[PDB]
RNA sequence: GUCAUCUAAUUAGUGACGCGCAUGAAUGGAUUAACGAGAUUCCCACUGUCCCUACUUGCUAUCUAGCGAAACCACAGCCA
RNA sequence: UUACCGAUACCAAGCCAUAAAAAGAAGAAAAAAUUUUUUUUUAGAAUCUUUUUAUGAGUAGAAAAUCGUGGGGUUUGUGUUGAAGCGAAAUACGUGAGUUUUCGUGGAACAUCUCCCUAGUGCAGAUCUUGGUGGAAGUAGCAACUAUUCAAAU
RNA sequence: AUUUCACUCAUAUUAAAUAAAAUAACUCCAAGUGGGCCAUUUUUGGUAAGCAGAACUGGCGAUGAGGGAUGCUCCUAACGC
RNA sequence: CCUAUUAGCUGGUUAUUUUCGAAAGAUCUCUCAGGAUCGCUGGAGUUGAUUAAUAUAAUUUUACCAGGUAGAGAUAAUGAU
RNA sequence: AUUUUAAAAUUAUUUGAAUUUUUCUUCUUAUAAUUUAAGUUGUUUCUAUACAGUACUUUCUUAACCCACUCGUCUUGAAACACGGACCAAGGAGUCUAGCAAAUGUGCAAGUGUAUAUGAUUCUUUAAACAUUUUACGCAUAAUUAAUGUAAUAUGUCUAUUGUAGAUUUGUGCCCCACUUUGCAUACAAUACCGGUAAGCAA
RNA sequence: UAAAGCUAAAUAUAUGUAGGAGACCGAUAGCAAACAAGUACCGUGAGGGAAAGAUGAAAUAGUACUCAGGAAUGAGCAAU
């Protein structure tokens, strides 16, 4: 079903997985379209893995923002975080993944000083 | 469910934006349809079009045909969104005023001699913004040699269609189906 | 084995999907082999109505040029 | 620029756009220029209509260096030479152009077009047309014959 | 065949990749001809490689 | 290209009709492991690829020369303009002027460290340090195939005259030199790029206008070659739609559903 | 096929008959003692072939210690 | 004769996309404290921005835009304060291929989406190839050659 | 018959009506296809056939949804969330 | 080994969304499991329209045409009876 | 941030008129406010006077109601008593070259391409880049004929064939259209002229 | 100017040897063979023909000692 948390709603969560992906192994759940001849999903019969369309698409004004209603960014040190300094209350700020416990401290406290949100802040520590 | 052809969607058919991505051709076009939106002129509006089609479709004008439009108004301005070229089969030229796309070196010295002036796009912006004064003109479209195969097939009745072969010596199809003499003719 | 010879089935949807066209309709036909000794004539009848009207243009061209 | 072929855009759709029924089989009608005259009649009926058959005689060894002649039209002498050669023979009207134009790499002068009218122009040339030595002689030059 | 196309003329029936060669050498060919004439007016002692013809 | 004859140098045998395995050809024999494998075929373990590559690809290209020198010309003229060069990556925000031109004594120094104090200088500290900075091992399978480093591109040093300016500029990371008489699109425009930061001694500056038509020259002016010409006089459009005699054109701003 | 015989009963066997679909003479015809792991019918003897099955012996099966595969396998396994 | 139930069809409204259209190359608004402070914004990317309406099945087939992989130029980055990879995940984003993060493991490299170049570039099947592993299953079976037993030593 | 001059034949609703009529017309390049089948109505051969062969239109194929308990083709109705 | 011979035949032919969207007729064919060629389809492009018109229409009206199927007939012809 | 304006309605005054004759009668005259205009705003509680729980968000696992036949494939028709598939990993199939065309982008343009090759203080890269003493060759610039061959208005004019539509331009009734003016592209024709063939003449 | 003869260069080199490179492959790839590879092994023979790389910086740090076990091994308060 839908879910509406503020302005922002999400038409449908779930995600998609492929057809007969729960009962074949060789089969991951990363979705396919199906081509088939007489292949059920494709032809649309009612209770079976219904596909993906563009109607599900939620709309443009609220459509990459996070939970916390901004926009995500993700910095590698401190000088990617200099434009966040014109929209820190649109903009909250991710750590790259391979970043040392050298520079995240220091990305840490210059997002603080920065008025900016640091999504996983309590990472490597 | 509704009755409607094509779903109901407007088709149009044609170009819809420059493939070219020529950084002042894209300047010449961004100009050129702001003015044909902002004024009226029809004259701009042919030009924001004219200026967005294929090769094909902007042909070279020589300076023949280009004293032999401009003959009846020697003061006004030729516009032709394609590029001009020299022709040697001219013997004197005289006074042209003429704004296009790109000019032939030969042609532009000629035009030069002769004491008119070439002049571009941005130039004809700025100096006829409407057009007037301004005859819009442009070179044969279906003169090209590919436009000589197309049409009803070669071998089709009264077919001028010009056929796709290695040469044209007198072994190369022109026996069966090209004279009366081998069974028919065209 | 066997083949289905002939069915005129679908043809005129397939027909009717580009629409039944018209011809174009030109408002002139060539004459390259009706009536001789007519349209020649009318080829004579065409070459003295220019000569006739160019040379009024040609007189009144160069009593207007001097 | 093989990431922007076509078959890239139909990697998942099993029959790579060639057809579930009718298939992908390899020469299903014959090789090269097989079937004409059988059934491919009509494709070469249609687009290359005097293909088969012979006309004419043959030329046993041709040796197209004794015939070969390259044309040029007679609306394009007064071309051939510069501009302000052009202007300094139009106003003076004592001295005319000796053109020749086997020099420049043509062996005939044809007669298309239209030379300036009161304008004498001498062409040396390996050939003439008929027309094109008239029209020479109409604005008062001559064609000279040269080998 | 199919459509208005020119009648194919290929003469490759035979083993053709036998035969096919490819000149990745001609400018280095270049240089070593150049050089070997070089040499040669080099060693000649001022007197040209040239012949008058 | 691969071996030629490369996983097809096998006897061929497919005998499968009726073997209950596929049709696929098998190795003969026995008493060794691939006696009964599946043979050739882009399919097979050692069965040689789809379509083998051959050394007559089509490696080279032919360009145009009127294209490659208009290439070059506008190389030059991108190189000219700060923003450019600036886009490009060039640290040049100390820079008196883009197209920056020395006196010919440069062509003359012959020790690096006297080059790189004039390239300093000149205001180019952080161009340099970037240079010096980036050298780093590149990623992936190409530094097992004599590709080890990754380097920045610096100023290109255009000189007419070579005095000892060569061996002077070369060894500093990143920086190339170039005769003017031979300039080289490959460094002026590195990667397709738009716009290099290049330091011209003052004889090279000046024999730009011999080479490219300007007080021709019998052997050094490019023959009867013409610099192209631009399809717009003046790229100011905005000026020009600003201009007044266009302003009383356009008619009274409309609005929107 | 018809007539005899064989039986109680004979699409079988044997002996005859012959306008023989379409027999026949070294494409060999007719007949033949002896011979045959050749085809066929009948009789005597014989017997679990059978009426009509029963009991019994060895080796397996079976349970255990040890050892220990394969074919087959879309997913699986009640019916009207 | 009434009432009711009953669709992915119909109607009203929202949103996605497609198509078409109308139009467009610069200035302060509010709130909370107390005249002065504080907090949000204060926009202008033309394949763009704002707004409007209609429409949305689809095999064979075609096209566009996207998403990934090996390698190459350009740019600008990440790594012993732990890279790639891998397992489980996530108040995560996307419609979706995917992307990005956390923890654990790992112990040496990795990315570049700034733009572009290149290809041996994307798997569920082909009695596909190679390798590994199952249920069958502690099952079938370990059945020719008459036959073993007592005591002792090691 | 052609050409040139004249005069003028509704148009303010448009030389009858109606028309999400220009979503048109044309040109180029090219894919797939070229085994079909069913329903109503008509019809040939056949005793007849879920038979063989045809005509019109609509469908199934290529297509799901509600209903016909069940059902490729029936009725309703065709599909973004 | 030529040889990865040939196969009109069987099997397979690898990411997402969006948009458009078929044919199973026809002509010729040593053709009937194939092909070429029309038709149907996509993409590209131009000319047009953008002016509640004109072009246009699987529609009707008005005017005018052509027909010999259903029906009717056997005393109208032929053939029956 | 120059239409959430204007008006429309309502209220309170005000001007005149009308009429169904008046406590919602109507029409304007002015003013000022409202919204029934000009797509939801307010109040009060709770979350809660917390820093992560028994609440809230989310994943997973289980149920429950309704629904749901193995996919791939050939086929008119597959869940089929049609074939392939025991399972998993890795590999696995429209590519390369020649030649032609169309399309589009780019350069130059009656020219275009510098082929092979040469030179040159270039020689890690560099097997690439750079260059080419003012009728080499390809394609195009002219066609037609088996062919000897012949070869495109025609010197009255440096005008440049003729019509009907037609883009653009010019004026008269800077924002409509009707008349003029010009007449691109293109379409449909007509004319000339070139090559070949007929026919007539033919030193 | 045949029926006699010689002759360098420009030319070619899927061989051998030796160098140098690469927008090549990265152990099911790349040669069949990164290794003791035309080896093991198979066939009377002609012939056929594999699989198989990675401790760690250093084994000049490759597991000492104790306990339990016949031993393999296991465990540790012991150990690089």
């Amino acid at each position: 079903a839908v879910k509406k948390v503020g302005k922002i709603i999400k038409k449908r969560t779930k995600k998609f997985t492929r057809f007969q992906s729960n009962r074949f192994m060789r089969v991951k759940p990363a979705w396919r379209k199906p081509r088939g001849i007489d292949c059920r999903v494709r032809r649309r019969y009612k209770g079976t893995n219904l596909m993906p369309s563009i109607g599900y698409g939620s709309n443009k004004k609220t459509k990459f923002l996070l939970p916390n209603n901004k926009y995500k960014y993700v910095v590698k040190n401190v000088k990617e975080m200099e434009p966040l300094i014109m929209n820190h209350t649109k903009y909250c700020v991710q750590i790259a993944h391979n970043v040392s416990s050298k520079k995240r401290k220091q990305i840490i406290e210059r997002a603080k000083q920065m008025n900016v949100s640091v999504i996983n802040a309590k990472a490597r520590l | 469910g509704i009755a409607l052809k094509n779903v109901g969607r407007i088709k149009k058919h044609g170009r819809k934006h420059l493939v070219s991505k020529n950084p002042y051709l894209r300047l010449l076009v961004k100009l050129y349809n702001f003015l044909a939106r902002r004024t009226n002129a029809n004259f701009n509006k042919i030009i924001a079009k004219r200026l967005i089609m294929p090769k094909r479709y902007r042909p070279p004008l020589s300076l023949s045909k280009l004293q032999y439009h401009m003959a009846n108004h020697p003061n006004d301005i030729a516009v032709v969104v394609g590029s001009i070229t020299d022709d040697k089969r001219l013997f004197s030229l005289k006074q042209l005023k003429v704004c296009a796309l790109r000019f032939t070196e030969t042609a532009r010295k000629r035009i030069e001699d002769a004491g008119g002036e070439c002049l571009t796009f941005d130039q004809l912006a700025l100096k006829y913004p409407t057009g007037k004064k301004c005859v819009l003109l442009r070179g044969p479209t279906k003169a090209r040699t590919a436009e000589k195969h197309f049409g009803k097939a070669p071998g089709k009745p009264k077919s001028k269609a010009r056929p796709y072969v290695r040469s044209k010596g007198r072994k190369f199809e022109k026996a069966r189906g090209r004279r009366k003499s081998r069974a028919y003719k065209k | 084995a066997k083949s289905k010879n002939h069915t005129n089935h679908n043809q005129n949807r397939k027909a009717h999907k580009n629409g039944i066209k018209k011809p174009k309709k030109h408002k002139f036909m060539s004459r390259k082999g009706l009536d001789p000794n007519f349209f020649r004539n009318q080829k004579y009848c065409l070459k003295g109505i220019q000569k006739k009207k160019k040379e009024l243009k040609l007189k009144a061209k160069q009593e207007k040029n001097n | 620029a093989t990431r922007f072929k076509k078959n890239r855009k139909k990697r998942g759709h099993v029959s790579a756009g060639h057809g579930r029924v009718g298939k992908h089989r390899k020469h299903p009608g014959g090789r090269g220029k097989a079937g004409g005259l059988h059934h491919m009649r009509i494709n070469f009926d249609k687009y290359h209509p005097g293909y088969f058959g012979k006309v004419g005689m043959r030329h046993l060894n041709l040796l197209k260096n004794r015939t070969y002649c390259p044309t040029i039209n007679v609306d394009k002498l007064w071309g051939l030479l510069p501009e302000e050669k052009k202007k300094e023979f139009s106003e003076n009207k004592d001295i005319a152009p000796v053109i020749d134009v086997t020099r420049k790499g043509y062996f005939k002068v044809l007669g298309n077009g239209k030379l300036k009218h009161n304008q004498p122009i001498v062409v040396k040339a390996r050939y003439f047309s008929s027309v094109a030595e008239k029209k020479i002689k109409a604005v008062g030059g001559q064609c000279i014959l040269v080998a | 065949v199919a459509h208005n196309n020119v009648l194919p003329n290929v003469h490759l029936h035979k083993w053709w990749q036998r035969h096919v060669r490819v000149n990745f050498s001609k400018n280095i060919k270049k240089k070593k001809r150049r050089l070997l004439r070089e040499k040669r007016r080099k060693a000649n002692g001022g007197t040209p490689i040239e012949k008058l013809h | 290209a691969v071996k030629l004859g490369a996983g097809y140098e096998t006897s061929a045998e497919s005998w499968g009709t009726g073997r209950a395995v596929a049709r696929i050809p098998r190795v003969p024999g026995g008493g060794t492991h691939r006696a009964g494998q599946g043979a050739f075929g882009n399919m097979c373990r050692g069965g040689g690829m789809f379509n083998p590559t051959k050394i007559w690809r089509r490696w080279g290209r032919k360009v145009n020369l009127k294209e490659k020198r208009y290439a070059v010309c506008s190389s030059i003229a991108a190189s000219g303009v700060t923003s450019l060069v600036l886009a490009r990556g060039h640290r040049i925000s100390h820079l008196k002027e883009v197209p920056l031109v020395v006196s010919n004594d440069i062509e003359s120094l012959s020790k690096t460290k006297e080059a790189v104090n004039f390239l300093v200088s000149l205001g180019l500290k952080d161009e340099v340090n970037r240079l010096v900075k980036s050298k780093k091992i590149r990623a992936g399978k190409g530094k097992m195939r004599n590709r080890k480093y990754k380097i920045r591109n610096g100023p290109l040093i255009i000189y007419e005259n070579d005095n000892g300016v060569k061996k002077a500029f070369r060894n500093i990371p990143g920086v190339d030199l170039c005769k003017v008489t031979k300039l080289n699109l490959l460094k002026l425009a590195p990667g397709g790029s738009i716009g290099r930061l290049c330091i011209w001694s003052e004889s090279a500056f000046k024999k730009l206008d011999v080479i490219y038509g300007k007080i021709h020259e019998k052997k050094v002016t490019k023959k009867n070659y013409i610099l192209p010409k631009s399809i717009v006089h003046n790229p100011d459009i905005y000026r020009i739609i600003h201009s007044d005699k266009v302003q009383a054109s356009l008619l009274a701003k409309k609005k929107p559903c």
